[PDB]
């Protein structure tokens, strides 16, 4: 009766794991102006972070970028020497003792048989005290791998980067406002390419990415698993006013046949630790959400508890990120300490270092060259990353670069394109 | 009327959108994007070569002289043509698949040898 | 209820034309192969043409196959026949219905489904 | 007489050279030669998939069912066959071509359908 | 009944294992693997677009119009298919390939204008 009738151009796809290329506005693709969103009515689809490919070629397309950036830069190996380290001769606060020290050194210089005597201001945790010789530290990093000096060109701005889909290959977005990462998504849509992500590289508080539609969603792999870390997005922003209120003097010698070393040469005016401001309403209004929503997850009758990080390095005990191109380290104590049971601002202090890592490596190292004036940079707090220990305590977390990038991605799948099928008809050859 | 659709409408109705999908199959730093495209091209060209295979080339919809063994799906033409979606169909079928496809190559082969003895 | 109305001509010359309408309703029209059955006066019935559902595929019984254009308008829900060069022989009651093919996606016909009530064409 | 050698004759006598030019289309320093490569193909295969789109797959000559609207070009047929080359014409008729291409696709889908319901 | 393993047998016995081979023809450090790949692709490409020019495409057994000078191989049709193998064939008809080639694409040139003088 019937017959195998043979199409091709079938709209059916399969989870696929493929290589995706980036488009932008040390380049790739130019920005595609329209993604060309199209609706699929009727499709449902599984979805799945967390298990997502995408997420890992993110990662590592931006670790490999970062790299390719210090390529051109000045290797400063002439700099691993004993230092001489005293204090500095000005007006520090108690906030400030101490954390700054005067140090010199012999530098070389253009000439292999010149030498030159340097003297410039280093943070407390860019120095370690050994050398014990007829000088006082040595540099952090010349124990380890040698540090490169960052271009003083090369700015470390997120641009947004969009990943686009080849031939053969599309992306599905999940339009539902409550997804909580996983399971079916109602309303799925196609299109070509992601709308553009920041690279926003920060810890336990996200920075400038997107809000939750509606409601505070809180996202993790297996939430009674306390291995797994919880994303938390807000579905309103908390803004974060940071600062470093010392007006530098910045300097430069030749170390080599052109290469310019940069460091503070002294500080203008008082010294005086850096920090951020959080407003404090609104900051106890973030927390009565997540609580909230947490609770839905947890007991209801329940308490829920807030604290700091109980241990690990600055990296990861302290909020990271790049104001205006100096790395902030701050303390968010004064975020998570409090305890929820069935014009005030919050200062953070933060400290500044210079010679940083990055990325989780042990090979690679870099020197920030100071900044010029005074830095004052505005973000939003878009999210956070929790872990978990009745009552039930959260701690900050997200020393894994991964999960940032997770909470941007979370509503992408990739799937592969298989056109040719087969089903019964009555017509016959 | 865009790139699938249809993919969540009836068997039907998505037949008609066939090149819409057609169209879409074909388009160190830098080497990930080249072997994105030579790879895209070789999936391209084993569909191809596959429907040359059984007789089914430059067409989208190729009728042939293969039976549906009821074994592989029991359902009538007003379920799988009206209801399924070709995202519902192809789970159903999914298993027997090589075993259709098969079929459809050995059908060709005589084919091809028939007709070469009735030009004779 | 289906319901298939013909709204034909009467009485005409031999050597003329005439053209027949048939509006539909009570059924997606666009669903259906249509036909035209005759019936002469004192016999019986006589399949003279077919029309697939979307219009594309005619097909005519050898008597009148270079004499009538049998087509369609999904639109409109409506079936129509043009007749040139009458024949006195083509005096008859035509009638409009539905069936006697299918799309190949679809459940097989070939019977028909539905009848209307018939245009009476008197060629003198 | 060899590839494009026609070029500057008359359309109706260029459409005899079809094949030379058809066989010149196939075949980090030294990267950019595999990207010359790989474009050659891509844009072969997209010339090849339009052709199997319009039901032309397979022949470099292929009659469609579409007709001439005087308003793309109201030349007699001895004006552009014998008169004019197809550097010329092509300039002549550049905006009306994606016209003309989404008609040929639609005219190959309504040619798939009827066909298969014949074969019923 | 693998690839290649008819090479040893008869071409009368060979001819029914072309599917088998068709198969087999599709699927800095990593460069020379890109280069491999690509070549793939042409070499292929090539030979569909000449069994395209001779109106050969979408088949493995092509009957054409051109006779066979018997100045090229005067063996008999019980020895050319009974008792030669297809790898002792290619051998004995390698030089006169160029010349036939040309004139299968010639024929086809001329079915083509001939078939489109008709549909007028
Ligand atoms: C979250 O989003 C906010 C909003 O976009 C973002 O704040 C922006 O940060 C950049 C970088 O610090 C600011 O850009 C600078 O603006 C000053 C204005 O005086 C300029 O002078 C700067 O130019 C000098 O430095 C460049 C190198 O960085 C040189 O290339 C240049 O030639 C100059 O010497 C530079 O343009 C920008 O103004 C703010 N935007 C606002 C509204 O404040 C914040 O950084 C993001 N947060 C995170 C964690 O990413
Ligand atoms: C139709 O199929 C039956 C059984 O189908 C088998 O199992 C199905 C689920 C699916 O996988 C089919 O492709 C399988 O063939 C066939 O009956 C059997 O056929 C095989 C050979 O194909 C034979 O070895 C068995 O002894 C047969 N008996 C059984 C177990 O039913 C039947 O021959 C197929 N008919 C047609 C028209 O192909
Ligand atoms: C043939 O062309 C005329 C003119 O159409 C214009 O030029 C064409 C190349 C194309 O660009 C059209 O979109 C242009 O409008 C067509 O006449 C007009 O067609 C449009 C679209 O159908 C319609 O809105 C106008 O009312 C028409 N005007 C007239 C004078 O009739 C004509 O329809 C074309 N015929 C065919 C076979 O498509
Ligand atoms: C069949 O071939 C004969 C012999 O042709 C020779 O061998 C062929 C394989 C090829 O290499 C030819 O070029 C050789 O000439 C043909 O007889 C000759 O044909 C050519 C034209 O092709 C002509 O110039 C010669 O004068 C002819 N005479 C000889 C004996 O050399 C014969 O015409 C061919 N028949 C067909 C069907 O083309
Ligand atoms: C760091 O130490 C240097 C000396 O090695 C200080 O520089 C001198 O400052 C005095 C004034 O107190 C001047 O008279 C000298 O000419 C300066 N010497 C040089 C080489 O510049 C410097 O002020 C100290 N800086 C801080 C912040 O303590
Ligand atoms: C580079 O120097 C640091 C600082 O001295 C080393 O870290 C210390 O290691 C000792 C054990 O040898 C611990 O007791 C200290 O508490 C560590 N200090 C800090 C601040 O963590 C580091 O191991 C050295 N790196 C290499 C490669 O030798
Ligand atoms: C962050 O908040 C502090 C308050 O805790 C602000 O400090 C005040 O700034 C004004 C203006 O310069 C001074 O008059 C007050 O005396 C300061 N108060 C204290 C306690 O120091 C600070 O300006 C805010 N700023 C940021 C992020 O730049
Ligand atoms: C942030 O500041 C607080 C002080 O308010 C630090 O907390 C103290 O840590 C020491 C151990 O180093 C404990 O002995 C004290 O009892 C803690 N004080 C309080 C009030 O709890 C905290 O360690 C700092 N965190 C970071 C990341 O720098
Ligand atoms: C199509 O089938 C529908 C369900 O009935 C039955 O189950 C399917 C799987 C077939 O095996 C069928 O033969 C059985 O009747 C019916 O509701 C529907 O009426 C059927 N329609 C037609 C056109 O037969
Ligand atoms: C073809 O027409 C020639 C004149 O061409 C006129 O203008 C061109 C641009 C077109 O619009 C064309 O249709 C017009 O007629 C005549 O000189 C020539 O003899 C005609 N040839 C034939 C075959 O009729
Ligand atoms: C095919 O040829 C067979 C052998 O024929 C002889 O040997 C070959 C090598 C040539 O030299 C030929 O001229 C000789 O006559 C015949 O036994 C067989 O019948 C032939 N078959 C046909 C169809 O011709
Ligand atoms: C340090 O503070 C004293 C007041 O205690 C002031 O007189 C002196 O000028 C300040 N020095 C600097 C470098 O600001
Ligand atoms: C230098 O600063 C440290 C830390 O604040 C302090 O303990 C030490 O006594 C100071 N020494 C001098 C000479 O000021
Ligand atoms: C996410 O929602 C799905 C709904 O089916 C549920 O099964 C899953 O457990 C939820 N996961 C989390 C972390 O809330
Ligand atoms: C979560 O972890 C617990 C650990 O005891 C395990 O029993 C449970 O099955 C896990 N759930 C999921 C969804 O992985
Ligand atoms: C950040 O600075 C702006 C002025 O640029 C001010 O209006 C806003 O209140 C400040 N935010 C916080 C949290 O202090
Ligand atoms: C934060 O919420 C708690 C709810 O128990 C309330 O007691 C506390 O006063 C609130 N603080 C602020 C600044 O609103
Ligand atoms: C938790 O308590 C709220 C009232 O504060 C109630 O509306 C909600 O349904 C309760 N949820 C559960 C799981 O008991
Ligand atoms: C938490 O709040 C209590 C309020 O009594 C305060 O004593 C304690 O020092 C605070 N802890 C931190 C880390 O700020
Ligand atoms: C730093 O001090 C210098 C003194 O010459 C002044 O020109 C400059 O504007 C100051 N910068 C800031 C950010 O206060
Ligand atoms: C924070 O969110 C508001 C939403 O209205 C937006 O206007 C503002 O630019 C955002 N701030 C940053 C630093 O992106
Ligand atoms: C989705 O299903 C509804 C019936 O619930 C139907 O009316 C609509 O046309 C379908 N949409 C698509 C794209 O198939
Ligand atoms: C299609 O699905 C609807 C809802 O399940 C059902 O009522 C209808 O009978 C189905 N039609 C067929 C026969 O496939
Ligand atoms: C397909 O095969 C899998 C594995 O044997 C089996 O679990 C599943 O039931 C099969 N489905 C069908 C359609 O028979
Ligand atoms: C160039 O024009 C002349 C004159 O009409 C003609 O004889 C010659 O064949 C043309 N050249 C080509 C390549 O057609
Ligand atoms: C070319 O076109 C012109 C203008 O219509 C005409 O006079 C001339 O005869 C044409 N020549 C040929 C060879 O068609
Ligand atoms: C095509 O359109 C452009 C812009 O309107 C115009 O300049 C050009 O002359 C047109 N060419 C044709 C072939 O009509
Ligand atoms: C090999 O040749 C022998 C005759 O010597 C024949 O019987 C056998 O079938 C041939 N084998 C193959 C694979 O063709
Ligand atoms: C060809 O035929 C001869 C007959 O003597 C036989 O010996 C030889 O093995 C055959 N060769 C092949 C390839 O079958
Ligand atoms: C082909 O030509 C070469 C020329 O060296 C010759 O040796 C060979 O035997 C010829 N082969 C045949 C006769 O096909």
């Amino acid at each position: 009766n019937l017959w195998v009738t043979v199409y091709y151009g079938v709209p059916v796809w399969k989870d696929a794991e493929t290589t995706l290329f980036c488009a932008s506005d040390h380049a790739c693709v130019p920005t595609d102006p329209n993604p060309q969103e199209i609706h699929l009515e009727n499709v449902t689809e599984e979805f799945n972070m967390w298990k997502n490919n995408m997420v890992e070629q993110m990662h590592e397309d931006i670790i490999s970028l970062w790299d390719q950036s210090l390529k051109p830069c000045v290797k400063l190996t002439p700099l691993c020497v004993t230092l001489q380290c005293t204090n500095v001769t000005n007006n520090i606060t108690d906030d400030m003792r101490g954390e700054l020290k005067n140090c010199s050194f012999n530098a070389t210089t253009e000439l292999r048989n010149k030498r030159q005597k340097v003297y410039s201001l280093f943070y407390r945790l860019d120095i370690v005290p050994m050398v014990d010789l007829w000088t006082n530290y040595r540099l952090i990093n010349c124990n380890t791998s040698a540090i490169t000096q960052a271009c003083p060109k090369v700015s470390f701005e997120p641009i947004p980067i969009h990943y686009c889909a080849p031939a053969g290959f599309a992306i599905l977005k999940c339009k539902d406002k409550k997804f909580n990462g996983t399971g079916p998504c109602p309303s799925v849509s196609t299109v070509q390419c992601t709308h553009g992500i920041k690279p926003v590289v920060s810890t336990q508080l996200l920075l400038n990415g997107s809000l939750a539609e509606e409601e505070v969603i809180i996202r993790s792999e297996n939430i009674t698993n306390n291995a797994k870390n919880i994303l938390v997005q807000l579905n309103t922003p908390v803004q974060i006013n940071c600062t470093r209120p010392n007006n530098n003097t910045v300097k430069s010698i030749r170390i080599g046949p052109g290469q310019a070393f940069y460091y503070t040469g002294d500080i203008i005016g008082d010294i005086r630790q850096a920090h951020c401001n959080v407003s404090k309403a609104t900051w106890n209004e973030t927390l009565g959400k997540v609580v909230k929503q947490l609770r839905k997850h947890f007991g209801n009758n329940t308490i829920i508890r807030f604290a700091q990080s109980s241990g690990g390095d600055l990296e990861v005990t302290t909020h990271s990120f790049n104001c205006g191109g100096e790395f902030f380290y701050c303390n968010t104590s004064g975020l998570f300490n409090s305890t929820w049971i069935s014009n005030d601002s919050i200062t953070l202090p933060c400290r500044i270092k210079q010679i940083i890592n990055m990325w989780q490596r042990i090979g690679q190292a870099m020197y920030a060259p100071p900044i010029q004036g005074v830095i004052r940079c505005v973000s939003n707090i878009t999210g956070l990353i929790l872990t978990r220990d009745t009552t039930e305590t959260f701690r900050p977390g997200g020393g894994d670069m991964r999960d940032n990038w997770r909470s941007e991605l979370y509503k992408y799948k990739v799937v592969k394109i298989e056109p040719l099928g087969v089903a019964p008809t009555r017509c016959k050859r | 009327l865009g790139f699938l659709g249809a993919a969540g409408s009836t068997m039907g109705a998505a037949s008609m959108t066939l090149t819409v999908q057609a169209r879409n199959l074909l388009s160190h730093w830098g080497i990930k994007q080249l072997q994105a495209r030579v790879l895209a091209v070789e999936h391209y060209l084993r569909d191809q070569q596959l429907l040359g295979i059984w007789g089914c080339s430059g067409k989208l919809i190729c009728c042939t002289n293969v039976p549906w063994n009821s074994s592989w799906s029991n359902r009538n033409l007003s379920e799988i043509w009206d209801n399924m979606t070709w995202l519902q169909w192809d789970k159903e079928i999914s298993n027997y698949t090589q075993i259709i496809y098969g079929l459809l190559e050995e059908s060709q082969n005589q084919q091809e040898k028939n007709e070469q003895d009735l030009l004779a | 209820e289906v319901q298939l109305v013909e709204t034909g001509g009467g009485l005409v010359q031999p050597g003329g034309s005439l053209k027949l309408s048939c509006r539909a309703s009570g059924y997606t029209f666009s669903s259906f192969a249509m036909s035209w059955v005759r019936q002469a006066p004192g016999k019986g019935l006589e399949w003279v043409s077919l029309i697939n559902d979307r219009g594309g595929l005619t097909f005519y019984v050898d008597s009148v196959k270079g004499r009538f254009t049998i087509s369609r308008d999904n639109s409109k829900n409506t079936l129509s026949l043009q007749m040139h060069s009458l024949r006195d022989g083509d005096t008859a009651v035509y009638y409009c219905a539905t069936g006697g093919m299918s799309s190949a996606l679809q459940s097989s016909k070939y019977y028909f489904d539905f009848w209307g009530q018939g245009a009476l064409v008197t060629v003198s």
